């Protein structure tokens, strides 16, 4: 989340541009999602949660 | 409309040939040619060469260079430099030995800043933005031979420096890469060149390949 409101309050100096914009933002919220995946695992299996 | 399908298989052969030819030409790069008169512009498209509109091709590791030399037209420049908007170089030759040389035809205009004054009415003309200027200042030698004499402040009264060649020749450099008032967006690539096998070819095929890959990152917004 730090990095993400990094590049959006800072979208147009030349070493975000160097980054790509917005595929750098998908990397990145790929990241986030890959983080949340953890939190999902912890959960009760139930049912719902094992199919995520 | 049994004859008017032929007549369709022609437009579709036409719009084949005319899409390929297209591409091949797009493929190309084009750079203008530009200078005062005997600005030594002869001896730079020799060596390229060696390696109206008068077109000369050459080709320099593939990336094959198509180049315009405008010289020949004593006409209005205003209504003629609309075209070329589409040149990804523009090749701008000037001799230093200019300095010393007080007249063209013209009123004891000094040939320098002749020269500057037609550098700034292309540089700046807002047909040209996004095209780059490749800065010849070609006869380094003549210049180095007059320089020891005849000192640059006949031309430049401002200039401070002791007349050795290189305060003299990065003076002219930052003068004239100063006289580029959009900075931002333009480039000014110097070169010093002479009549001998620089690398003013070479010169030109990197600062054309560099002007190629920022004008390709401004497409996608990398830079």
């Amino acid at each position: 989340l730090f990095v993400v409101i990094t590049f959006v309050r800072y979208n147009d100096t030349p070493i975000v541009k160097a980054s790509g914009r917005e595929l750098s933002y998908v990397l990145l919220a790929g990241i986030f999602l890959c983080y949340a995946t953890t939190f999902l695992m912890i959960a009760e299996p139930d049912l719902g949660t094992c199919s995520l | 409309s049994a004859e008017d399908k032929a007549a369709v298989e022609r437009s579709k052969m036409i719009d084949r040939n005319l899409r390929e030819d297209g591409e091949k030409a797009a493929k190309e790069v084009k750079l203008l040619l530009l200078g005062a008169g005997e600005s030594g512009k002869n001896t730079i498209v020799k060596q390229m060469k060696i390696i109206g509109i008068v077109e000369t091709h050459f080709t320099f590791k593939d990336l094959y260079f198509k180049m315009f030399d405008v010289g020949a037209q004593r006409s209005e420049r205003k209504k003629w430099i609309h075209c070329f908007e589409g040149v990804t170089a523009i090749i701008f030759c000037v001799a230093l030995s200019d300095y010393d040389l007080v007249l063209a035809e013209d009123e004891e205009m000094n040939r320098m800043h002749a020269s500057m004054k037609l550098f700034d009415s292309i540089c700046n003309n807002k047909w040209f933005t996004e095209t780059s200027i490749i800065l010849f200042l070609n006869k380094k030698d003549l210049f180095e031979e007059k320089i020891k004499r005849s000192p640059l402040t006949i031309c430049y009264p401002e200039y401070t420096g002791s007349n050795t060649y290189e305060e003299a020749a990065a003076y002219i450099q930052c003068q004239f890469e100063d006289l580029n008032r959009r900075k931002d967006t333009k480039e000014i690539y110097t070169h010093f060149t002479c009549s001998t096998d620089t690398k003013n070819v070479q010169f030109v095929f990197d600062a054309v390949t560099d002007v190629i890959i920022k004008n390709n990152l401004k497409e996608c917004g990398l830079y």
